[PDB]
């Protein structure tokens, strides 16, 4: 097709050109595009040159990146004869590419690789001075597992298939073909983890191409990346910490102390360099990403050993329960705090080089590790890393007393997000970034700043196949202001709003999918709502999403949803923007013909982190009280309008409601702004007139 | 703790905590207002604090935000010894590893104040004290 094929051209000319682009692609219609104008690019140059480094922000979107790969493979194998240098490995979730856990433990937690390291040290003392091995080891890293995937695609569900059929494990398996730099498809929270980008940096050795899919949540990631709450039973479990290193070192000084002081010896010698350096295949501690740091000769406090260390441990989590224990509302600056704890005891600003260093003692020493006491000791661990060094930016802040009991919080703000993503174009070239939920594409310019070019979308055709109203006389014009209140103010006239809400399901029954800008909303109109006959007509049985979600719930939820829309009977989809699973898998008439939107999106205000943000980005680029009510209302937004995006084959409609709409951008910016009561019988002509144009335009 | 603060006003939460609890450092005993005040008022006597024998002194008392004896004792005999030793062979050419281990040597120190072993090598320590402060008073 012609509009996706200017797009292939300007992936072409910006991949042989620039080195990053902005690329808008319409959504629905430019998954498919990228995917093959890689290759190709790949092919023109020299078959192995720079490879396909997809990044996704779910795992619907990996596999859907996988089966379409597949799809590029029989599209290849099919057309020319010839059996090529197969690529594609599948980097999924832990628990989900591992197989032991689903034999004895039979769960699905975050403990796997706990459970692993257990094998792999299993494994190794096995190896070394005599539990098993594990199911399948000691030939995950030959030649012919080197080989089973070039010559044949098995990713994820076909790896994991694979691996139950030839006994083996599928983690030493992807890990060793990291290396291999084959098209690995993983999300943001790997290429910028705390613990995870290191050893993929250090693996995929470079040299790539990086493409940002739905580069739309960067700066949420980039937020996520810190902000980690100290909620008092922290303090408890940093304690019971402590003194199980206090037992710890009473059991190592009381018969077997020669290996920590070879250790030490090691430490004193050779330093957190050589410690690392020595060790392989063994379980590693958290770090503010050793390539971002760039701090070298890690001194073992300054050359000392164990017990200091846990001394100084002690004071410092006993001087962080004495900040944590204050009136209600106190701001820290990162540099103040250091100082005040300076003035408590000296510790001087290396911390971090002792607990990078002391935590790997310790797991040197350490044969029967508790996870709680370890884990609490590795969030100190990190608080400390990030009190000694990142400050620019980072803004400590305690959570006011408000019940006072359930109160005393501790959160650390993170620092701009340039930093966090500047690697990448030192590393890196030609970075494609792709997004179908970006309008206007300048925020990205001006937030995160970078040199790129700009492209936007030159795609709009069959304008009679996307109907585009939106909605703004609901009958008295009063439920739209009312709407957009943090805290929803006079409930008759959200009950009479929950009514318009029933007509309007009542004359469009064919699949409808709700999104709410929060879940008060919800909980009010369910709590009673003096009707329910759209359920006891035309909908049978209502789909609401938890306000706390669960996997097997909304797993539940949408199969539900399939199968009752594939029995004739549909089913009103109640849903948060701002909630789990953002969806992005349409194409059929299984999903909702019709969209309502409930105003438009809005964030939780009145929060420290919103004003520690607010006056940080208002510093940084000036966009103060403009930006944060429109800019992430507008993403929220957009992330409903690509779900009824799905091809041109296809058609939807989605209701917009408030005049606020008209302020903002939209994808396809097509819009008739009408009532509500019209839309009805507008919408009843739409639905025969999508169904006659179909076989009139082919 | 809440049942214990001093032998006598152990159980003060219902008649209006207002007083304070003070601690003594050559005791690292809890005892309130109106009985301490007493002790050293009528002469520096040892409190009855579980059958305590060691003097309590007049004045020379702190606040306590509740570290630990361990920790705070580690810290009052980690300030004192630091303030001893000053910055004698520390920053004075910018060596690292005389440093650290010099460092090392009064952790070690510090480990065996807070140990105590046999009380032998804690009186070296002490003699090493008096030494530093002869080094610091020329
Ligand atoms: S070797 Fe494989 S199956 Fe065994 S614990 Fe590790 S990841 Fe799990
Ligand atoms: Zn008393
Ligand atoms: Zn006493």
């Amino acid at each position: 097709y012609p509009e996706q094929y200017n797009y292939m051209c300007d992936i072409k000319k910006t991949l042989d050109v620039g080195g990053n682009s902005i690329l808008e692609m319409p959504s629905g219609t430019g998954k498919t595009v990228s995917l093959l104008s890689l290759t190709i690019a790949y092919q023109m140059h020299y078959p192995e040159h720079r490879k396909i480094i997809y990044c996704s922000r779910t795992m619907s979107e990996i596999e859907k990146a996988l089966v379409e790969l597949e799809n590029l493979m029989d599209y290849r194998t099919k057309e020319l004869g010839y059996q090529e240098d197969f690529r594609g490995l599948g980097l999924t979730s832990r628990k989900n590419l591992c197989l032991h856990p689903e034999v004895s433990k039979e769960r699905k937690g975050t403990v796997v690789d706990e459970k692993c390291r257990r094998m792999t040290n299993g494994q190794a003392k096995r190896k070394l001075e005599e539990v098993e091995l594990c199911e399948y080891h000691e030939n995950l890293y030959n030649i012919e597992v080197e080989d089973y995937l070039p010559k044949g695609v098995f990713s994820f569900e076909k790896l994991l298939k694979y691996c139950e059929e030839k006994t083996l494990c599928p983690y030493f398996i992807v890990r060793r073909m990291i290396s291999l730099c084959n098209i690995i498809i993983y999300s943001y929270h790997y290429l910028l983890d705390p613990k995870i980008a290191e050893r993929v940096s250090n693996e995929v050795s470079k040299d790539s191409i990086v493409i940002f899919d739905e580069a739309h949540n960067i700066d949420n990631v980039c937020i996520e990346s810190l902000s980690l709450d100290l909620t008092t039973d922290a303090l408890r479990r940093a304690t019971r910490g402590a003194n199980a290193l206090d037992e710890r070192i009473s059991e190592v000084r009381k018969v077997d102390s020669q290996k920590l002081q070879d250790e030490y010896e090691k430490l004193v010698q050779g330093l957190x360099x050589x410690x690392x350096x020595x060790x392989x295949x063994x379980x590693x501690x958290x770090x503010x990403x050793x390539x971002x740091x760039x701090x070298x000769x890690x001194x073992x406090x300054x050359x000392x050993r164990a017990e200091h260390f846990v001394s100084f441990l002690k004071r410092l989590i006993e001087y962080l329960k004495t900040r944590m224990k204050v009136l209600h509302v106190i701001s820290e600056t990162p540099k103040s705090f250091l100082q005040h704890l300076k003035q408590l005891t000296f510790i001087e600003r290396k911390p971090l080089r002792f607990c990078s260093e002391r935590l790997s003692l310790l797991v040197r020493t350490l044969e029967v590790t508790e996870v709680e006491d370890f884990t609490a000791l590795k969030d100190i661990a990190t608080f400390a890393t990030l009190i000694s060094t990142y400050e620019e930016g980072f803004l400590l802040i305690i959570e006011p007393y408000e019940i006072a009991v359930p109160n005393p919080i501790m959160r650390f703000t993170c620092l701009d997000a340039s930093i966090a993503i500047k690697p990448v174009f030192e590393r890196f070239s030609s970075v494609i970034i792709t997004s179908g939920t970006i309008s206007p594409l300048d925020m990205y310019p001006r937030m995160l700043n970078f040199k790129t070019v700009l492209q936007k979308s030159y795609a709009m055709t069959l304008a009679k196949k996307s109907f585009l109203p939106m909605i703004i006389t609901k009958g008295s014009d009063q439920v739209a202001i009312s709407s957009r209140f943090e805290i929803r103010n006079d409930p008759s006239i959200v009950r009479n709003y929950g009514s318009m809400l029933v007509e309007f399901a009542k004359i469009t029954p064919d699949g409808m999918v709700v999104f709410f800008p929060s879940y008060l909303y919800m909980e009010s109109i369910v709590s009673m709502w003096q009707t329910m006959g759209i359920l006891d007509e035309v909908w049978k049985h209502k789909l609401i999403l938890v306000e706390t979600p669960d996997a097997q719930e909304t797993s539940l939820a949408l199969e539900t949803y399939r199968k009752a829309c594939s029995n004739g009977r549909g089913a009103i989809l109640l849903s948060v923007a701002r909630g789990k699973v953002s969806e992005g898998i349409d194409f059929d008439h299984q999903y909702g013909r019709t969209v309502l939107m409930i105003g438009i999106p809005f964030q939780y205000t009145e929060s420290r982190i919103l004003k520690a943000r607010l006056e940080f980005m208002r510093e940084n680029y000036r966009i103060r009280e403009n930006d944060f009510l429109s800019f992430d209302a507008m993403r929220h937004a957009a992330q409903c309008l690509g779900r009824v995006l799905r091809g041109k084959d296809d058609y939807g409609v989605m209701v917009l409601a408030d005049r606020r709409f008209s302020r903002k951008r939209s994808q396809l910016p097509k819009w008739i702004a009408q009532g509500l009561s019209d839309a009805d019988l507008n919408l009843s002509t739409d639905m025969a007139i999508s169904n006659t144009k179909q076989f009139l335009r082919t | 703790e809440n049942k214990d603060m001093c032998p006598i006003c152990k159980t003060d939460r219902y008649l209006s905590p207002d007083v304070k609890f003070l601690v003594n450092p050559e005791c690292y005993h809890r005892i309130c207002e109106s009985c301490v005040d007493r002790i050293f008022s009528l002469g520096p006597a040892q409190c009855p604090y579980k059958g305590c024998d060691k003097i309590l002194r007049k004045n020379k008392f702190k606040t306590q935000i509740f570290d630990d004896v361990e920790v705070e004792k580690e810290v009052d005999i980690r300030k004192r010894v630091f303030n001893v030793f000053n910055k004698t062979i520390d920053d004075f050419n910018g060596d690292l590893v005389e440093y650290n281990k010099y460092l090392e040597e009064v952790e070690d120190i510090i480990y065996k104040l807070d140990h105590g072993i046999d009380v032998a090598k804690t009186e070296e320590k002490l003699r090493t004290y008096e030494e530093l402060n002869k080094q610091l008073i020329m």
